[PDB]
């Protein structure tokens, strides 16, 4: 047991009529629930990373409150931003002073979401979406008065001005709306099992599980939950996990590249849990205590299984076993029991057969010309030579992942649901809107409402592109493209008026086909691969001709294996037809 | 217009430590029987000086004394009276007008509105049943309408202390977490109904019009997502009900 202290991350859950952890739904949305099936204490669930949450002190926002009222006098706008500009470095000094001080009960604290990064508040001029009589609690970026929160005991044991303990359940009252949280049993239509969080007076309690300290929260140690890509030096190469035949496997993958650290995805990149009493506790990793890694993508944590070298290196579903518990052993002197260092030498050793990692040449995927993956066996003995060397991520590259991997899981239920015969209304909207999002993300151009269908991008994005093609959400779309025709949906009949939402969806698909390879080659061939199928909708008002003659015009040898008498007839065909100058 | 504290005080302690000869409350299983007796016997009207007019001056003047927020004489009302014999009291098929009043209001004033959270109210069915009485009388309001014919007492109760209860219970801070409203949605959706249709009356002054607004409108806020849907024939008019208030 320890008191609680500022800045410290640590997770809520609710207890009353609806027991579980507050979690995010998927995208940008800000809206707040709770997932009672998803997991509980003894059970945390598989995506915990959206209910970890961290404590900051008081925040004034009465100079950005006035500026955001008066941009809702030039001279005084610019005031206006300067002194928000100093309000904020003033909070953020302020925040750096009295880090690490012991809350209090009755004090006022603010949660932040670390994976969204958005401060929760309580709306009180609108009420909530669901529960009218309640009131909204949504996500803030910037925040406002709302995240203050006073703390106040549950039980009678505690009073006002006492530490606060953790494992302790706490009742949450916002500052202006001066209701608790409630965990309101008001189920979410778009997402089944969710229950909704609003404000209004009711007994629910949200109880305290610590889970990083601020002592042990400095970005200079690794810390579990943390993601790094791990290097190997002899080999210079990358250790990565892919779904090479249809089966996950992990191989270090070879690069052709004059640079090896410029060889980097984001399928490459790996988090490290730490192992402690409490499953919920997380802390700092020392370097006698046990690890364990983790795929930012897939999920799965590596492990060794008997090889059919003696074991080999794959990838498991589930942490709950010793196989893909790992250690560090340091490659130089450390200091006795001090938290690792990031960005530092280790040998990677599997403990639950007392195997030394090991690296080796032998090809994983032989079948293939010229193999990339390779094979990551185990040895009896130890060699120094096995090193892996540590390298930092920037949050954007977190960011974009976690995106792109909920993006994926839409497009897929989208696919899945064309492939049926039949999508409702709303469906429709939201795989829409999906497109749109993605369309928008592509072009890395701010949404200000101009039409996306003409949107014009100066300087495509390598990485985002990269995350694209690895990701397979360009499959997804070949894939919703497909899917009405295979009917749903005719070419013929795209005309009629009925069909017109899904023509702009077909439409959005192909705007995301287009941007995603703009000046990249690989995204281009990929994109190439379905030329047969792009050209079947050739003619119809979807611009796949606009697409497919940027994509073979860009590149010589595309243009010249692909063009031929029929693509010039058809051309001629559709030109006659229509007569335009296009 | 204002409270005297101290004088509530000295009060309650007085009536307390007096003894059951000052303080008289038909508790006791024979006791009850003998007040019910007494109700019947007084179907036509409570008599000037009847034991009944006592005790209800007594239990009107408990009440009062429990009003103004206060900690020290609300913990002794409360105790002197639970809500066990309130419910069993008022919600008898026989009774009368001046007992649920007085009943009612020294619930309103020493339960709903207390100054300190008691678990046994806001976790408990004896308020609904209460609740389900309070329809029961509106229902019987809007009967006797329906007949032209109508007793002002019951309209008095069924506007003066019925709609304060009801509005205090669904307001107060200590109510916002209420762990049995799902599974009670369907007598609240009655009472908004039954609200309903006493505005529809065209009788109703222009003080019980912004009273009953009110008390209609804290309704709509705290029904407002409770896993619960407004019916569309309730609807009807609660969209003009809102359309009103929003003006
Ligand atoms: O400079 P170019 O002509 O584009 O060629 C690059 C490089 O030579 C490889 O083809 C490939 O790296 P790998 O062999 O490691 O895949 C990379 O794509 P990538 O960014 O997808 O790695 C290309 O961009």
């Amino acid at each position: 047991s320890s008191f609680l202290h500022i800045g410290d991350i640590v997770s809520l859950y609710a207890e009353g009529s609806v027991n579980g952890f507050i979690s995010t739904l998927g995208l940008v949305d800000d809206r707040c629930v709770v997932e009672p099936a998803a997991g509980d204490l003894d059970n945390p669930p598989k995506k915990f990373r959206d209910c970890l949450f961290k404590v900051c002190p008081m925040n004034r926002y009465s100079a950005q409150k006035q500026y955001w009222k008066a941009k809702q006098d030039v001279v005084l706008l610019q005031k206006l931003q300067h002194a928000a500009q100093m309000e904020q470095k003033q909070n953020d000094t302020e925040n750096k002073k009295v880090h690490g001080d012991v809350v209090k009960y009755g004090s006022v604290i603010q949660l932040l979401h670390m994976k969204s990064n958005k401060y929760l508040t309580v709306n009180k001029r609108l009420p909530a979406l669901l529960e009218k009589n309640a009131m909204r609690v949504t996500l803030d970026a910037t925040g406002n008065e709302g995240s203050w929160l006073f703390i106040q005991p549950f039980w009678k044991l505690r009073s006002n001005g006492d530490n606060v303990v953790v494992g302790d359940k706490v009742i949450l009252n916002p500052v202006n709306a001066g209701q608790p949280l409630h965990a309101s049993n008001y189920e979410l239509s778009d997402n089944a099992g969710c229950k909704e969080v609003n404000s209004v007076n009711c007994n629910t309690s949200w109880k305290i599980n610590l889970f990083m300290q601020f002592r042990d929260h400095l970005e200079e140690v690794l810390k579990g939950g943390d993601v790094v890509r791990l290097f190997h030096a002899e080999q210079e190469k990358f250790l990565t996990c892919d779904e090479y035949k249809g089966k996950l496997q992990v191989f270090l993958r070879t690069t052709l590249r004059q640079s090896a650290t410029s060889a980097t995805s984001s399928n490459a990149l790996w988090e490290v849990e730490v192992v402690h009493h409490d499953p919920c506790r997380g802390g700092a990793g020392h370097w006698n205590g046990l690890y364990r890694f983790k795929h930012l993508a897939t999920g799965n944590y590596l492990a060794a299984e008997e090889n059919p070298i003696k074991y080999c290196l794959v990838a498991v579903p589930h942490g709950n076993d010793i196989a893909s518990l790992f250690e560090l052993d340091p490659t130089t002197l450390q200091k006795t029991d001090s938290f690792v260092p990031r960005n530092s030498y280790v040998r990677l050793r599997h403990l639950c057969t007392n195997t030394w990692i090991q690296s080796t040449n032998v090809p994983i995927d032989i079948e293939e010309e010229r193999p990339i993956r390779l094979m990551l066996g185990t040895c009896p003995t130890k060699e120094d030579k096995e090193a892996f060397a540590i390298v930092s991520v920037p949050v954007s590259e977190i960011r974009d992942l976690d995106f792109a991997n909920d993006a994926s899981s839409m497009l897929a239920s989208a696919v899945e649901k064309l492939n049926e015969g039949f999508i409702s209304q709303n469906d429709r909207r939201f795989v829409i809107q999906l497109l749109e999002d993605l369309v928008f993300f592509v072009s890395d151009v701010p949404n200000n409402g101009q039409n996306v269908l003409d949107i014009m991008v100066t300087k495509p994005n390598r990485e985002r592109q990269k995350l694209m093609r690895e990701q397979n959400i360009l499959k997804q779309v070949f894939g919703i493209l497909k899917a009405p025709f295979r009917p749903l949906v005719r070419l013929e009949e795209l005309s009629d008026q009925k069909n017109a939402p899904y023509q702009h969806m077909f439409r959005l698909c192909y705007r995301v086909l287009r941007h995603s390879q703009e000046d990249y080659r690989k995204n281009q061939e990929h994109i190439a691969k379905q030329f047969g199928m792009m050209q079947s909708q050739i003619g119809y008002d979807i611009l796949a001709e606009d697409t497919i003659t940027a994509l073979l015009h860009n590149n010589r040898k595309l243009l010249e294996k692909h063009i031929t008498k029929t693509e010039v007839e058809t051309f001629v065909s559709l030109v006659r037809k229509n007569r335009e100058p296009r | 217009g204002k409270y005297v504290k101290k004088c509530q005080d000295m009060i309650m302690t007085e009536l307390t430590n007096a003894g059951d000869d000052v303080v008289v409350f038909y508790n006791d299983k024979a006791s009850l029987a003998h007040l019910l007796d007494m109700m019947k016997a007084a179907r036509d009207g409570v008599e000037d000086h009847s034991p009944l007019m006592y005790h209800i001056s007594l239990v009107d003047l408990l009440a009062a004394c429990a009003e103004g927020k206060n900690v020290y004489t609300e913990i002794k009302c409360t105790s002197l009276l639970p809500l066990e014999d309130v419910v069993s009291v008022v919600t008898h098929e026989d009774c009368i007008t001046e007992v649920k009043m007085a009943y009612v209001n020294f619930v309103n004033h020493c339960y709903v509105d207390t100054e300190v959270e008691m678990k046994e109210i806001y976790t408990s069915n004896h308020i609904w049943t209460l609740f389900e009485n309070f329809t029961l009388d509106m229902a019987r309001v809007c009967s006797k309408r329906e007949k032209r014919v109508a007793d002002p007492t019951l309209e008095k109760y069924v506007l003066s202390v019925v709609l304060d209860t009801i509005n205090a219970f669904f307001s107060s801070p200590f109510s916002e977490n209420s762990t049995s409203l799902q599974t009670h949605q369907t007598i609240v959706v009655q009472l908004l109904q039954s609200t309903t249709r006493l505005l529809e009356c065209p009788w109703l002054q222009q003080q019980h019009k912004g009273s009953v607004e009110a008390c209609i409108r804290t309704l709509a806020m705290v029904a407002k997502g409770r896993a619960i849907l407004l019916p569309m024939d309730l609807d009807a008019h609660i969209s003009s009900m809102l359309s009103s208030g929003a003006s």
